[PDB]
């Protein structure tokens, strides 16, 4: 087959920038929080009732 | 308590509920052999799941829907993956030739053979539920069996139940990628079944979904395993309200009253936001403000058709998350004052607002990042008039010289039913042009 | 379910059906004892489709030999892979057609076909849902020509809703190894084009081209040609036997090219084909899979596929991809050379995508294409034919037969019909 | 809830952005990754809700070569993906190239981005835009971006910091061509021009950091202190605040006389500028001196119509006043007979932050100066000369020619400088 | 993105880019098997720029050698970095020019040139987002003067927005290595005066002359002159390739240094240049920089430039340095020079930073020239031209292959024409 392996994708994908079938395009970003939790907005503050 | 079937026909339809159908079980908390997980089986007291599944007796669910092909490869495909022991054996119906792509072959020949089981799988399902609500149909136009079965089923289904709301979530050509080369033929042959035989048509197109993924999703090459999972996410949004405790619950008969004007004009485009992946999902709000106003932008319309074109009717638009009655209020009146939206005449008041609590669920190691708000929108306007028009237009090129008609007079097929359904979508055109006219 | 069944005649149909089944077998995991030896589940999945079970668990093709000497079907047997056919399938003569169309179709070879349509009757009729028929055959020979096209119509016949394949190879002038080939030529293609539902030409010209100058090898030989045709025959039935996005079997092939139901003639190509040492500076993507796709010097055809215009054409994908760059890639080159497409019809060309790619290819492309430019092969064919025919030369050997010189001026009456019928839609505008 | 958008097209605004937004950041306290280590950022930042922050701004050019250094470089992390635009042909010093072939191709993105800031944004102040006038992507995109935004935005004021050729240092060769066409372009449509000729920043560095071999990055910081200095009253408390708005009330007499030069001042090198006291009267003089002018112009070539100087530091009201009357007193610096009052006056009480790695020394006074005078005449009437030079036998004309533009444009553009040029001249009489 | 594709032909052709593509390979850090090898992060970010896609984490050039005869590529792709190139791109015929314009372009060069011209329509087509072409020729050859103007005539005509970039090598009367020179350099420049965007002439006569006295080398060959051209081609898009304070493609020097659509022909020259026993006794500043870049002597033809008035200059300067120094020594040197410089055109010179040196340098300019002394290498041409012409000596050669004495009358007049109204803007004042 002679097929390239990971260690040569990432390298073309950075140089060309051709992706496989349905993959995402990594930023490598550094995250204090896990990207696969937390829900990503910003919630404005809610208190309880308020009117009593 | 309330029960909603699902009907998948053909291999457009089968791959998108394959989707659909991993969402409803992740929402739930349902593995996919059927077993809640052994930690916490008695932990789900409340029966939520009641609208999309029905409880064995001892332990598993079993999903409401059939499945229909005329081509085993992708049936017996789901039977030998980890999704065999999710659905009943005897609910997934196969038979041995395909359509191939010619209607007649799949409303005449075959087709004919095949309806006789599915009625009576469905007979057997309904008769379990009691407060059932309407019908999920899921086809591929652009199909042989997708269309033909497809109209079968619609048409025997509407004397068998009568009254009982039905809903049809199929998928017409884009307006210049296309597969095959003759479906413009049996798309024409199809839109002549579902015209008075399907309460509510959503206009999915492949054109739209590409380009969403191209931009929002930041995929460029996207594939059909992609595609399917953002329409799962509407049919999800669309459905919440049966399930899960809101402000403002809708149920699936309020949609006709509220979105059919004239029983002709039942066609409508679909939209949702957000659409973000995690690598920018953080950089911004999400508030309710701005999610809305991506909404209205014709480049997240799911269908290849420009709202700018024509004029709104009704607008159907659905929140699930933590949003506030207050806060869409104020988002819905600073739209009325923008110019280039533009509503008929004759609604003044043309927004019917959901807000559900259950925020929206990813399924991991997927694409989309799970965020805290999301709004799915159902349109109807009369700028869908251009989508059957170029259809129209393709079909009087190649029938101009009887192209490709051998194949179906061969198969049962008359003549003369090419000519009626021309007229029909004729027909459809000048009730589009005469409602949005001024009065 | 939906199988299908072969049958092969003369030298060259059977030269090009015993490396045919080499390249299945390779697929699928079997060893020329019929033993499976495979690796993954889907090889054995759709198994039913070309070959039947025994007992003891050994597969055998339903495949039907046929000829009227021995001199082939022995080599074939005393090779590799001549374990694998059945004894009892071998049928054959002992005289020999001698390159006589009316000797191989009126005389000696409607003698034979008693026992043959046995046979194939049997076959077609243990089998659970037959699907169609697939005939690989010569135009150029006496046997292969007679005997095939006589099969073909009694076939049709019994089954007129099957479909017919057939996988034809015309002789071209340039490479002329008999003297009597524009006659009995022209004789077969009358009966092929009333019976067979699709026909695909391969030219032993263009065969040798491809082979010379894309994979760059100085001396083939027939081994390398008949290799060459077994790639593409099974890329065309590739998404019948493993799972994929898009399924089009053979009779959608059918309804998405042939608009008009006497215009069903064929062209097809391979791809990817590089050479020994220019294989490590290739890359394997989509877009440059259809460049050499549609490149008019990778067809199997003499003729010139920009010398007319596409009334449709068909592309089968295999391996790991994705829609949305077959989907775009396919409209480009639409767009590019509508000269060259054919404008009453919009968007004329139909992809396919199956999962599993051939043996050791990430990818491959399938190609096959109806084009106009298809009649310069039967022109050039036919003024062979008028040249010899105004003489009569040769022609005592063909009315010492039974048949007259009635049938030599009707047969070229409808093959020049179907030329002029076939240049038509070229100039025809909307 | 005072906001402010600001627009960086062509290489010299990236370039100048970045130094821009460095200050800025360090300046609130934001880390490059746009974390804050546990709202006067507000008029700049915008709050993600957990954690992070987002600048108002956003990055045009047609040149990916500058984009991709932002978006690899430290700052990678600080700003939005999808709003550091960036095309794949450069416009390659052709203004045309720049506003008819490939600029309506982009300019569609970027004010859907706008709008998309300008909703999320509640009390817009104005804009801001930075670009190089000497350029073809500088000129052409900075000329259809004013054009778009002036008849969507209307009454929205917009504040341009270009960058003119400089009299004799110069880089490009067909550059005198395309300033007199964004010249015509930003007249009527830029409320406020400031200009920052190269020359005299060169000038000013050797004279005072004692630096002989500088570059663009040391100029670069001086504009982002002097853009600081103009908008700290936006955020930070003072004892007399000065908005965006209160400069289209005190500075432009005339709807067309709306171009102005800078300065600032003190600057001095840390080897030399703890041996004075640097007092307000110090300051103020340096300001006014003609050499320390941050564009190559003569001010006591002409009059002076108004002069706004904002001091931030410790400064004293009082002592700002004896400053004025100093400078009324002094003979060379005189005013326009119709406009006995001539200054308006900041003060607020934020000292210069200092950025390492710099050369600036910090000090607890600061002033920045904007000077409307009849003195900038000079530089439309030597460019307008250069212009007839090159005009005369059309050279370069059919570089132009060949992407769509109209032969009389530049007819028209001339004549356009002509009459500003007798707008000046018929105001700087006497009554 | 904005990338080029490199074309070259002829013998000095093939000789020029087979050093050219080592010092590129050198300079991005490619091993001679293709594999990159950089330290540097920078050095990966724009090799698209130059190099194309191949399975195995290695590079391959796109570049095209083409030549009527196979003798000098056969030794090419045996020396050093001979293994990048693809071989489906080395394309050669079996007979040769020998030193015949019309051979070369009217009788061979239509019977090969399409296989040229489909293998650079392929890499067009393939490649991103062309920014143009780049050709390496000698004008005073058979096959390289007259093909590889055919092929700029045709590609010209396909891609008509595209720029174009060509390296003439025009014989020179001090050192001539062939008797017909004058007839078919002539014949190549009427064609592409029309025709190339950018041309940047080069003498054999120079090179020599800079060899023997600036690197005070004993015995140069023609590896020290492909290795100076080289360089000089390199340091063009060595600013395009890599991040600089300002950066400048190919199209914007062109708008910066033609005035008028027919005066695009340059002179080029490299600095800094030094012996081998002065390197350590020397100090590289700016202003020793650009002293030796309008250094007489440094130019790379035998024009004098002090016989004639600058139109624009262009400096590339290459390395990290103080952007005041550039310009304070760019104002300098046009004040202290201001008779050479042209009048009507104020501030006529042109500065480009690139911070990326070259490697083995710390500081770098390459020089481009558009001026008015460029034409007494026309105007010699032209006279012995005209002296063989008279006679009509050696015209059988070239009229015996289709051409006559009409092409020959029309060049020498548009000959004369360009260097009339190149002449007339050295006189034409304010
Ligand atoms: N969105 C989406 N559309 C699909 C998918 N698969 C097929 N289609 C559409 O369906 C059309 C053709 O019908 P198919 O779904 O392939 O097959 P079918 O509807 O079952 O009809 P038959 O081919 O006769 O079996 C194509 O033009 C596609 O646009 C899919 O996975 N996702
Ligand atoms: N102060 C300052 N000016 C700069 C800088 N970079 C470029 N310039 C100015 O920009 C002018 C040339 O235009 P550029 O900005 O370089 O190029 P452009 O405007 O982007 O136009 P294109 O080159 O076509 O992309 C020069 O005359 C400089 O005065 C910089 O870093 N600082
Ligand atoms: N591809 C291929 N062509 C062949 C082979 N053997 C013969 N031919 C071609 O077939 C033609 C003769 O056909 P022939 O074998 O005599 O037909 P038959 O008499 O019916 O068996 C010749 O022109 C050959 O070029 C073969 O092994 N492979
Ligand atoms: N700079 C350089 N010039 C060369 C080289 N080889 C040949 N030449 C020049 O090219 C001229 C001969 O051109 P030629 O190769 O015969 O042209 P062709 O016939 O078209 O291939 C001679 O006058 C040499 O000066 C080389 O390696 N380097
Ligand atoms: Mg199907
Ligand atoms: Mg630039």
């Amino acid at each position: 087959p002679a097929v390239n392996d990971q260690a040569a994708h990432d390298q073309y994908v950075r140089s060309h920038g051709n992706y496989e079938a349905g993959e995402q395009k990594n930023r490598n970003y550094n995250w204090k929080v896990d990207p696969q939790q937390h829900r990503f907005g910003k919630t404005d503050k809610i208190a309880s009732n308020e009117v009593v | 308590m309330r029960e909603v079937i699902s009907i998948h026909v053909g291999q457009g339809g089968i791959q998108v509920g394959n989707a659909c159908w991993e969402l409803f079980c992740l929402e739930h908390g349902i593995q996919p052999d059927g077993q809640m997980p052994s930690d916490r089986t008695i932990g789900g007291g409340d029966d939520a799941f009641n609208t999309f599944f029905s409880e064995t007796g001892a332990g598993k669910h079993v999903p409401r829907a059939v499945f229909l092909d005329l081509e085993p490869t992708v049936i017996d495909e789901v039977r030998t993956g980890t999704y065999r022991q999710l659905f009943h054996p005897e609910q997934l119906i196969s038979g041995k030739e395909d359509a191939a792509n010619n209607f007649a072959r799949g409303h005449y020949t075959i087709g004919k053979e095949i309806v006789d089981l599915c009625l009576d799988r469905i007979r057997k399902l309904a008769d379990n539920c009691t407060g059932l609500q309407g019908f999920l149909v899921f086809n591929s136009v652009g199909g042989g069996t997708g269309s033909g079965l497809g109209s079968l089923l619609l048409e025997r289904l509407s004397v068998d139940y009568g009254k009982k709301s039905k809903l049809g979530f199929t998928i017409y050509p884009s307006p210049q990628v296309s597969t095959a080369v003759v479906e413009p033929y049996n798309s024409i042959l199809s839109t002549h079944s579902l015209l008075e035989h399907t309460d509510v048509a959503v206009m999915l197109d492949n054109e739209a979904i590409y380009d969403i993924c191209r931009r929002n999703l930041d995929i460029e090459r996207p594939t059909y395993t992609n595609l399917n999972r953002l329409i799962a996410q509407v049919i999800s949004s669309l459905t919440a309200s049966l399930r899960f405790d809101g402000a403002l619950n809708v149920d699936i008969t309020e949609f006709q009253t509220n979105l059919v004007p004239y029983p002709r004009i039942h066609f409508m485009l679909s939209s949702y936001a957000p659409i973000i992946s995690a690598e920018k999902a953080y950089h911004e709000q999400l508030s309710v403000a701005e999610i809305t106003n991506s909404a209205f932008e014709p480049a997240n319309m799911m269908a290849k058709c420009d709202p700018r074109h024509g004029k709104y009717m009704a607008c159907s638009m659905m929140y699930r998350g933590d949003v506030v009655p207050k806060d869409v209020n104020a988002s819905i009146a600073t739209i009325k004052t923008k110019r280039t939206i533009q509503f008929v005449d004759w609604c003044p008041t043309g927004f019917k607002v959901g807000i559900n609590y259950q925020p929206p669920t990813v399924v991991p190691g997927g694409d989309l990042a799970k965020v805290m708000r999301a709004v799915c929108m159902i349109s109807n306007s009369t700028a869908i008039a251009e989508v059957f028009s170029r259809l129209d237009h393709k079909f009087d090129l190649m029938y101009a010289k009887r192209a490709f008609v051998h194949w179906y007079v061969g198969e049962g097929m008359e003549e003369g039913e090419f000519s009626e359904a021309r007229e029909d979508l004729a027909a459809l055109e000048k009730d589009y042009e005469e409602v949005g006219i001024e009065t | 379910m939906r199988e299908i069944v072969h049958i092969q005649g003369g030298q060259c149909g059977n030269q090009i059906g015993a490396k045919f089944w080499e390249v299945i077998s390779d697929e699928h995991g079997i060893d020329p004892t019929g033993t499976y030896h495979g690796d993954s589940d889907l090889q054995l999945e759709r198994i039913n489709v070309y070959y039947n079970e025994a007992t003891g668990g050994r597969y055998v093709p339903r495949a039907i030999l046929m000829d009227l000497e021995p001199g082939t079907m022995d080599s074939v047997r005393a090779g590799p892979f001549g374990q694998l056919f059945r004894p009892d399938n071998f049928v054959f003569g002992q005289t020999g057609a001698g390159n006589n169309w009316a000797k191989g179709h009126y005389t000696e070879g409607a003698e034979l076909i008693d026992s043959v349509l046995d046979v194939v009757r049997k076959e077609a009729e243990g089998c659970d849902c037959l699907q169609g028929f697939q005939i690989t055959h010569s135009l150029g020979g006496g046997t292969g020509s007679g005997m095939g096209t006589l099969l073909i119509s009694k076939v049709r016949e019994e089954y007129p809703d099957r479909i017919m394949e057939t996988f034809s190879v015309v002789p071209s002038p340039k490479v002329s190894d008999t003297v009597v080939e524009p006659y009995n030529a022209t004789l077969s293609v009358h009966q092929l084009v009333e019976n067979a539902d699709e026909c695909m030409v391969i030219d032993n010209e263009a065969l040798y081209d491809i082979c010379f100058r894309t994979l760059k090898l100085t001396t083939p030989t027939y081994g390398d040609l008949n290799h060459l045709v077994s790639a593409a025959m099974s890329g065309v039935t590739c998404c019948l036997r493993f799972p994929g996005q898009l399924n089009s079997d053979l009779r959608k092939l059918a309804v998405n090219l042939i608009p008009f139901p006497r215009l069903h003639f064929f062209m097809i190509g391979f791809a990817p084909l590089t050479s020994r040492g220019s294989q490590q500076y290739r890359a394997l993507t989509v877009p440059e899979l259809t460049q050499q796709m549609f490149d008019a010097k990778n067809m199997m055809c003499a003729a010139d596929p920009r010398h007319g215009r596409y009334l449709t054409a068909s592309a089968l994908f295999r391996g790991r991809m994705s829609t949305k760059e077959v989907d775009e890639q396919m409209l480009n080159v639409q767009n590019k050379n509508s000269s060259y497409f054919v404008e009453w019809i919009p968007n004329n060309i139909k992809s396919s995508i199956c999962d599993i790619p051939p043996k050791g290819l990430k990818m491959a492309v399938t190609f096959v294409g109806n084009s106009t430019a298809i009649q310069e092969m039967f022109k050039r064919v036919a003024e062979q034919f008028t040249a010899m025919f105004r003489r009569k030369a040769f022609l005592h050997w063909y009315t010492g037969e039974g048949m007259d010189e009635m049938e030599f001026t009707e047969a070229e009456s409808n093959m020049n019909d179907l030329v002029s019928e076939y240049q038509q839609y070229q100039d025809a505008t909307a």
